[PDB]
């Protein structure tokens, strides 16, 4: 439920 | 603190730090090894910026932590309580900033002005984009606008440069664009923005899946799915 | 460095901290508070526990992993790489050693000769039996044998006021008896003896339940379950 | 599969 950001 | 250790002995000690999942010493070897003066190469440039996003991440969940607390604080009906809320949120808020001002410290000395070719300059100027995008979501006062300015020239100037340079598949163009995007949603009051950022990227994206390999699609529709994931959210 | 906060205020932090999931900021309110001089309450103790298990625990963990890693680098057939594998889990050993160093310090000054009720010294030795296991975890050395006598000697101390002053069920006593357990099977190579503690501890536990009000049953029956984990294992 | 110790 937490927009995505570019991530890992 | 690193001056003493190799570059090569630091960036093996980062990955063991990775492997071990202690950011915060991984974030301190790859510091010291841009500090060597030396370019980094692809491999080098993913592993300071997964060490720098592990640290700041748990720094903003945090102050997201904090600031909810403090805003339950600051409603009608709630017992006072002390400084104690604002004080804590404060010292957290601080370290998060200077772990930013840390980054954009390594960005602007040296890595941004000796990155030429587009996959290393658009990396770092969506980096740059990234940590003003983090200040700006703890940024309250008279420099707020031009923290939220600068986040946006970085991202526009990689923007630009991704749109000339790369395909329209390529990861590090779908990460800035996912980021760009949620930049316009969540900072620059701006959905309508990261709404046609996000489809406009996902589309031209899947048009451009049929010259991939395997594995490369692979790697570019995990992304596409990032911005989908954003998209179904916001409308 | 919190000689100056209000030992009331480091408390409010140290749970805000806990909240956080901000566990070394945690550990360093709850020192803070310790190094007031006065006693702890049960919640209190209970605070410093939670602190220093989390912070430890990460470097145990870590730890384990970089052991795992040179491990494998002297192994016949593996490529030389280096000193920097040896060097970072030196590095990540010594930071750990310190973090039990300091709570065996704030034990030593002045908790434990401060604690006269049974639920206050079972703790606090308990706690001493913990951090020697988990130098004893690290130990390689002339004083292994003395390191490991110190947390054999803390926990039958525990134990031996334990039996005296406290019910079967109490969670502190079946807590101390589960990681008596583990030590005698882990540090102590002796595997017969952890498995009899585990089975008298958990039976003398069920048959005092009858005692007991619904929210201590599930307190207790929480902690039982762990000790037949453990003898699942092991048998 | 770890053996378990008090926490939490
Ligand atoms: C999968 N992935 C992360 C999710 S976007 C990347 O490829 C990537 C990592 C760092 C910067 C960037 F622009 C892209
Ligand atoms: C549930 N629980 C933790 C699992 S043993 C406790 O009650 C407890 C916490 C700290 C020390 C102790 F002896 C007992
Ligand atoms: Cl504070
Ligand atoms: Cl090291
Ligand atoms: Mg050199
Ligand atoms: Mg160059
Ligand atoms: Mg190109
Ligand atoms: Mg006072
Ligand atoms: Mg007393
Ligand atoms: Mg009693």
């Amino acid at each position: 439920r937490r927009r995505k950001s570019c991530q890992a | 603190a690193m001056g003493s250790m190799e570059r090569a002995s630091l960036i093996q000690k980062a990955k063991l730090a990775e492997q071990a999942e202690r950011y915060e010493d991984m974030a301190a070897f790859m510091k010291g090894a841009v500090e060597k003066g030396e370019e980094l190469s692809n491999e080098e440039r993913n592993l300071l910026s997964v060490a720098y996003k592990n640290v700041v991440g748990g720094q903003r969940a945090a102050w997201r932590v904090l600031s909810s607390i403090e805003q339950k604080s600051n409603e009608e009906g709630s017992e006072e309580k002390g400084p104690e809320v604002r004080e804590y949120r404060e010292k957290v808020e601080t370290e998060l900033q200077g772990v930013c001002d840390t980054v954009l410290g390594l960005l602007d000395s040296h890595l941004i002005k000796e990155a030429g070719d587009a996959e290393s300059r658009v990396f770092y100027l969506k980096m740059k984009g990234d940590y003003y995008r983090y200040l700006a979501e703890v940024a309250t006062g008279d420099d707020k606008k031009r923290i939220i300015d600068s986040a946006r020239s970085a991202y526009q100037e990689a923007m630009d440069i991704s749109k000339k340079e790369m395909p329209p598949t390529n990861p590090i163009r779908l990460g800035l664009a996912l980021n760009f995007s949620v930049f316009h949603y969540e900072i620059a009051n701006s959905p309508e923005e990261a709404i046609s950022l996000a489809k406009t990227t996902f589309d031209e994206a899947m048009a451009d899946l049929h010259t991939l390999s395997e594995d490369s699609y692979k790697d570019s529709t995990l992304i596409m799915q990032l911005l989908r994931d954003n998209l179904t959210l916001w409308t």
